[PDB]
């Protein structure tokens, strides 16, 4: 008991930290993914004006 | 954006600068050739060679 406790109480966290890694690497491809919006439609808005 | 607008506006002013630059002298020259005669023409020649 007190071995099988150990293990699976130990492999939480690295479970855990992997998903941390996952939300870290979410966090910078919506990030990518908002920055890469902004820049066309803010291309898009200088091209507006300069038509103008 | 600002500043390739003002590309522009530079750009054209110039190149109608050309084209009333280019259409004085040839017009000029018209003007020249359609209103010569021989007082005209001796004026010069005889301010010219008095500076010869």
């Amino acid at each position: 008991d007190l071995d099988l406790a150990k293990a699976s109480a130990t492999d939480q966290l690295k479970k855990a930290k992997a998903e941390a890694q996952v939300i870290i690497e979410q966090a910078n491809k919506r990030r990518s993914q908002i920055l890469d919006e902004a820049k066309a439609e803010a291309e898009q808005e200088r091209t507006k004006i300069v038509a103008q | 954006a600002q500043a390739e607008i003002e590309a522009e506006r530079k750009r054209a002013r110039e190149e109608l600068r050309k084209q009333v630059a280019i259409l004085a002298v040839a017009g000029a020259e018209k003007i020249i050739e359609r209103s010569v005669d021989e007082a005209a023409n001796s004026d010069i020649v005889d301010k010219l060679v008095a500076e010869l």
